[PDB]
């Protein structure tokens, strides 16, 4: 029953935070909208998938669920960024997210089926172990096919009819926000544009010295393998 | 032949596509039941 | 022996023919995407990164690698693949249209650092109700929580830093 509630508690959660992120990020009611739609209709999704495969839902299985909300917005994320950085260099909103669309959909379909490939092995793994793994592993591999189909199918379109060009005029909704929350807009908005700056130039000097970047990650590797062998191993946590 | 014009131009893809099928049967082969004949014996029961 | 101890006795270790069919795996989707056999490295070598940092979260608390902690281990690591192969897609397809390799991949990072950042921040804004609450089962959800911090902080940092160093240097020895 906990369980249950968390993975709707959760989901609320995964909704309400994402729409603050992308109303920080990308400036509009206009956007908020379609990761409120596309990350439940996926993670319902998949209970009827879950069905088919015989599964049950259990404290694991709907583990897994909120495991994959986070994979389900992060595809919405993606979508919506790209499609109103299309619009921000100067396409209507129908030839942007056509743009856009251009650019990773391909690459959706591609990272759907690497992760295909890193999670259903999973559900092959022996001892009851690996029987929890399988519930753990088939229920993220489904939720993230569903919310691939999501993000090629539903996402870019409802953000080519919900938004409008740049500009245009910050309507009923977006002045409401404007007006109430434009608060904190401006400082962090330049801020951010200043970070970004500050990155590019670090990027740009450490492709300079690519040789101390292979330095440290060799042995950071090495670090990585000894703390995987000296940090405790993997059962089932016993609970109250 | 625009698929094999998708291919010719993609041969990395090619060679990714025959290899996942060879990979496949490679982990197929030990799973596989070796027995003479497939199963043909009919089954019987026995009341005594 | 008996029970599950007996299982244990009886079980064979899989895994070590299970972890490198994915691998491979996924190294074949890549190569067929980038349409290279070395791109793909770019993506998978940061993988391993994130790992530790996830890890090194139950370092900080004193945990235990749990079968829950295990698959949260995977699924951020997933997440850093997913980041690593748009920016990677988006450096080469750059390089398509006549950029050079290094200014590129320097812009690949600026395109895609804002998608990162906001998924990030989403993230760990709803980290902090994962370490205090109300509900039960809480060993379980704790230790999925503070990896759950750590591993998307080496996520974003390891991405954005070591993909771009990775893919210059993977893509420096193919042209010549
Ligand atoms: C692109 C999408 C990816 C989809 C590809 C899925 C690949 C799945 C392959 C996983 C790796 C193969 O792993 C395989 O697991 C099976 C489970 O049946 C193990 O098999 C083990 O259990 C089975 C079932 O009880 C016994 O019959 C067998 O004798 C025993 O060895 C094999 O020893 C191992 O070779
Ligand atoms: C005993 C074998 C049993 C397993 C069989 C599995 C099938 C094997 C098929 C894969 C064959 C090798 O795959 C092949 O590799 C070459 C050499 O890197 C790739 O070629 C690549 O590098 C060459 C350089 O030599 C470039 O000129 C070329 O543009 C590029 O695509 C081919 O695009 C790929 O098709």
């Amino acid at each position: 029953r906990d369980s249950i509630r968390a993975v709707v508690q959760t989901l609320l959660e995964a909704v309400v935070l994402v729409v603050l992120v992308v109303i920080l990020f990308l400036q509009t009611w206009r956007a908020s909208i379609i990761p409120l739609i596309a990350v439940p209709v996926s993670v319902v999704g998949t209970f009827s998938i879950l069905y088919l495969l015989g599964f049950s839902l259990n404290t694991l299985s709907l583990f897994g669920l909120v495991l994959a909300i986070g994979i389900v917005v992060d595809d919405a994320i993606v979508v919506v960024e790209n499609v109103e950085r299309n619009i921000e260099e100067g396409l209507a909103p129908l030839a942007a997210a056509h743009q856009a669309m251009r650019e990773v959909s391909g690459p959706i379909i591609a990272i759907a089926l690497v992760l295909c490939a890193v999670f259903v092995p999973m559900a092959f793994l022996s001892g009851v172990t690996g029987q929890f793994y399988k519930q753990f592993a088939v229920t993220i591999a489904i939720s993230t096919v569903i919310s691939a189909i999501n993000s090629l199918t539903l996402s870019p379109a409802l953000a080519a009819l919900l938004l409008k060009p740049h500009g245009a005029k910050k309507d009923l909704p977006t002045r409401l926000i404007d007006r109430l929350f434009g608060w904190i807009f401006r400082p962090f908005n330049r801020f951010f544009l200043r970070s970004s700056n500050g990155y590019q130039g670090l990027v740009s000097k450490t492709l300079g010295r690519r040789g101390a970047v292979f330095a440290v990650y060799l042995l950071l590797l090495c670090a990585a393998g000894v703390m995987f062998k000296v940090v405790p191993g993997g059962f089932i946590p016993t609970q109250d | 032949m625009d698929f094999s014009r998708f291919f010719i131009d993609r041969p990395i893809f090619a060679a990714v596509l025959s290899i996942l099928i060879f990979i496949t049967g490679l982990i197929a082969i030990p799973l596989l039941p070796v027995s003479e004949y497939p199963d043909v014996v009919p089954p019987s029961v026995q009341v005594r | 022996w008996t029970d599950l101890s007996f299982q244990q006795a009886t079980q064979g270790n899989t895994a070590l023919i299970v972890f490198p069919v994915a691998v491979l795996l996924a190294f074949l989707v890549l190569a067929a995407l980038y349409e290279s056999w070395t791109l793909p490295l770019a993506v998978i070598l940061i993988v391993p990164m994130t790992m530790l940092s996830a890890l090194f979260g139950v370092w900080l608390t004193g945990g235990d690698n749990n079968v829950f902690v295990q698959v949260g281990l995977v699924v951020l690591m997933g997440l850093a693949c997913k980041n690593a192969i748009l920016i990677v897609e988006f450096a080469r397809e750059l390089e398509i249209q006549g950029k050079g390799i290094m200014e590129a991949a320097l812009e690949a990072c600026r395109l895609r650092l804002r998608p990162i950042v906001m998924t990030s921040i989403a993230f760990i804004a709803g980290t902090i109700p994962l370490i205090l609450g109300h509900g039960a089962g809480a060993e379980v959800r704790g230790v999925t929580g503070i990896t759950v911090f750590s591993g998307m902080l080496g996520v974003t940092l390891f991405g954005l830093f070591l993909t771009p160093v990775f893919y210059v240097t993977l893509r420096k020895l193919v042209t010549r």
